[PDB]
RNA sequence: CGGGGAAUCAGGGUUCGAUUCCGGAGAGGGAGCCUGAGAAACGGCUACCACAUCCAAGGAAGGCAGCAGGCGCGCAAAUUACCCACUCCCGACCCGGGGAGGUAGUGACGAAAAAUAACAAUACAGGACUCUUUCGAGGCCCUGUAAUUGGAAUGAGUCCACUUUAAAUCCUUUAACGAGGAUCCAUUGGAGGGCAAGUCUGGUGCCAAUUCCAGCUCCAAUAGCGUAUAUU
């Protein structure tokens, strides 16, 4: 007997079929349109959707004032509302089936970072996250995949002891100051 | 030389896929 | 001093030029190619037609011994010292050996620190034959090494300084010359020897100018038989200066009118893929028609090859020196 | 015609159970008489002796010369022979060796060209054969 | 060994559960006891059976399916480390002890996060938009590719210190150094019949087809990818 837990999760699913073409242009599409790393992170992404419709079906198949219809489908609804990725006006479990993975993409840290104009590009907003130069409302962010939330959106600041932020030179620059 | 690996050459793969 | 590298050189470019050249080697513009190459002949087949094994046997194959069968000699004789028991000294007593005759300087060895191992033969051991092992070269040195020069071998308890032959490790019944121990491929050293019966291990060295062994090849002795064969493949080659329908006029072969005469029944090949029969000479220059089954282009090299039947010497020295210690240079 | 009263479910599973014994695979996973019949005793790999080199010929139409190994299994002392990638990588086996040896692929069944082969060498020296053919490894004798 | 349970999951089913939780059983195989509230107790005893240790030959002593460790077996599995600080237990006890347990070591069983580069100018190549019927012009943009330049940013490492902790290590935090072939160089498999991916080259033999070998190019997944066996 051991003080030590033993659960934990795959959070990806191999597809079934591993050659097709238009699964393989489409999670390419993905891939390059948000700057991401292998095709591991759209299946995480893609596990997490089936998921999440899955559950909202199964709350689909239950009569209408269900308790736990009524809570939980309102939970999930919060979730993903509060996520970003639902609107407040589509507060509907129906309108749950209707998600796509890009919205889900689009709430991560990366393309945020892309979005609100602090990098370049999105592999350059992929650059800056890991390199310690993001920060959410105080606290520095090195994952790329952190799912913004809607109140922590106008709270994407540039991390006080960056160098682009509040002012310490790194290396290289402090280096060649030093040359001349 | 080289090839870039990572996310470096999925980018290079989409370039060379989707853009041209 | 100076003429040791010039040597080296020499070898150097001569593994270049049979390596990007197989087997090319030029005809002699002053000796008869009948009589330099007297004792070649030409094969249509150079795998499947065959070659009379007790043709033409030197004096030293009269000085060795020959097996019947050498697969039921090995099981009887591995039968008889697993199974039965002679009335000797067994295992686990500290014995003494009184042995006839030694030198001396042996006993001044074992003053200095150098271990004293013996071991009993086996039966049909101490009989010389001919031993054929395969060895690869071991990565860590390059340098090249002609066939039929001295190498120091380890065979199985057994160290000899002797010259083998190397060839081709083939599914055939003869294998091709190798002038140079290619440092890619598993070749074939053939050597006299004092009969191994296999399995042992087969260490190559080189003598270094400064007392070194460097290791060269690595390795199992394949077998003890005097019947393999090794086979030197010459190239003599030409140019087509004259091309027609499936008949060219060829250059460069010969410089005499017989030569062509007595290499007339040889095949010929070429570096393209076409082959080609002697049809009959010009006159007194080498010039000569051949008939080809296509055509031939003003680029391509006529080509045909002369076979000979080559065996070892008789380098057997069981005495080898003691090494100074091994360093990298 | 199947019964389908609602009383006929001793029937159902006893026709169900015997019918399952009509099968191959549940016969040989089941019967016990295949793992004490497999050489390689339920196991996926097995050590040997190598006892010498064979050579089997191939199928009719492509004609071929395949070499293989004969081999006696340590724990249960069957005699089998194993099959080698190429004619180099022969070179580095030899008679009284230890190796260790798989199946060839397809889950017990013998080779579409090379007939009545069943296993491949994956060890020798307790090195292997594909570090060995890339120089990546030296085996010891 | 049984159960809670694991895998797959349209629904029914199928396969697995030796294994940290619960219950049972045993302590080399059987048997009989002593003490005690409680044992047919084995880190208690008494015999027989099987092994086996020391010996002065009279005798004496044995039980790793506890923690390490060894041999054997095999396809198959880790240190003869540190500590009672945590969790709890035992005792006459606030204080002693605990290979229970905890902490390090080994560890690509397996699961999670995630580097191997980013940008700017310049040079070509495409795509828009303005002016022209068009060719064409765009100090008009956008997007790619570089045997092209340019300094900016950083971890991998090296290593003060603090923090960590029973004492440490690791992580986290911070000085200093630390990137252009950023050589600080990503592997593993497969493709010229079918799912992703070839009108390619060079050696080597048989009668242009044809055995064997080395390559190039392309494709997939990626710090992982093959293989075998079982099973679904």
């Amino acid at each position: 007997p051991v003080a030590r837990s033993w659960v934990c999760r795959k959070t990806y699913v191999t597809p079934r079929r591993p050659f097709e073409k238009s699964r393989l242009d489409q999670e390419l599409k993905l891939i390059g349109e948000y700057g991401l790393r292998n095709k591991r992170e759209v299946w995480r992404v893609k596990f997490t959707l089936a998921k999440i419709r899955k559950a909202a079906r199964e709350l689909l198949t239950l009569d209408e004032k269900d308790p736990r219809r009524l809570f939980e489908g309102n939970a999930l609804l919060r979730r993903l509302v509060r996520i970003g990725v639902l609107d407040e006006g589509k507060m509907k479990l129906d309108y749950i089936l209707g998600l796509k993975i890009e919205d889900f993409l689009e709430r991560r840290l990366q393309t945020q970072v892309f979005k609100l104009g602090l990098a370049k590009s999105i592999h350059h907003a992929r650059v800056l996250i890991r390199q310690r130069h993001i920060r959410v409302r105080k606290q520095v962010v090195n994952i790329p995949s952190f799912i913004v939330r809607l109140d922590s959106q106008k709270h994407i600041d540039f991390s006080l002891r960056s160098p682009y932020g509040g002012g310490r030179p790194g290396r290289v620059k402090r280096k060649n100051a030093k040359k001349g | 030389k080289k090839k870039k690996t990572g996310r470096a050459k999925r980018r290079m793969q989409y370039n060379r896929r989707f853009v041209n | 001093d100076e003429e040791a590298e010039a040597k080296m050189l020499e070898k150097y470019k001569q593994e270049r030029l049979e390596e990007m050249f197989p087997d090319e080697v030029d005809t002699p513009r002053d000796v008869a190619a009948r009589i330099r190459f007297q004792k070649y002949r030409g094969l249509k087949s150079f795998r499947t037609s065959p070659w009379d094994p007790k043709e033409n046997l030197p004096q030293d194959y009269a000085r060795i011994f020959q097996f019947q069968n050498f697969t039921n000699t090995r099981k009887s004789i591995f039968k008889e010292v697993e199974e039965k028991e002679v009335e000797g000294a067994e295992v686990g007593w500290y014995v003494t050996l009184h042995v006839s005759e030694v030198p001396v300087s042996v006993v001044e060895c074992f003053r200095q620190g150098t271990p004293l191992i013996a071991f009993s033969l086996l039966p049909h051991e101490q009989k010389m034959s001919v031993l054929n092992m395969v060895v690869r070269r071991d990565p860590g040195n390059t340098e090249p090494v002609k066939a039929k020069e001295e190498l120091i071998f380890h065979c199985g308890f057994r160290r000899f300084r002797a010259s083998p032959l190397f060839s081709q490790h083939t599914a055939a019944d003869k294998h091709k010359l190798q002038r140079f121990l290619t440092a890619d491929m598993a070749l074939v050293a053939t050597v006299y020897a004092p009969i191994t019966f296999p399995p042992a291990s087969v260490l190559l060295f080189k003598q270094k100018s400064n007392g070194m062994h460097s290791l060269i090849a690595t390795g199992h002795l394949m077998s003890v038989d005097p019947d393999r064969m090794v086979i030197k493949r010459v190239v003599l080659s030409g140019h087509p200066f004259k091309i027609f329908t499936k008949m060219a006029v060829v250059r460069y072969m010969f410089f005499n009118r017989e030569d062509v005469l007595w290499f007339k029944p040889v095949e010929l090949r070429t570096k393209w893929g076409r082959r080609g029969h002697i049809k009959e000479p010009l006159g007194t220059h080498g010039h000569m028609k051949c008939s080809f089954d296509g055509k031939l282009k003003s680029q391509d090299t006529v080509l045909m090859n002369l076979y000979k039947r080559v065996f070892p010497k008789w380098t057997y020295d069981p005495y080898v020196p003691e090494p100074v210690p091994w360093l990298k240079s | 015609g199947k019964c389908r009263g609602l009383r006929t479910a001793r029937k159902l599973r006893s026709h169900r159970r015997d019918q399952k014994w009509h099968d191959k695979q549940y016969k040989k996973a089941h019967l016990g008489t295949a793992l004490k019949a497999n050489p390689f005793g339920g196991a996926s790999h097995a050590k040997g002796i190598v006892l010498e080199k064979v050579g089997v010929e191939a199928k009719q139409p492509n004609s071929a010369i395949r070499k293989c190994v004969r081999v006696q299994l340590i724990k249960n002392g069957k005699k089998i022979t194993a099959f080698v990638p190429n004619d180099g990588c022969l070179n580095f086996i030899e008679e009284n060796d230890e190796v260790l040896v798989a199946g060839f692929g397809r889950k017990g069944h013998a080779v579409g060209d090379i007939p009545g082969v069943r296993f491949k060498v994956v060890k020798v020296a307790n090195v292997s054969l594909l570090a060995l053919y890339k120089g990546k490894k030296e085996r010891p004798r």
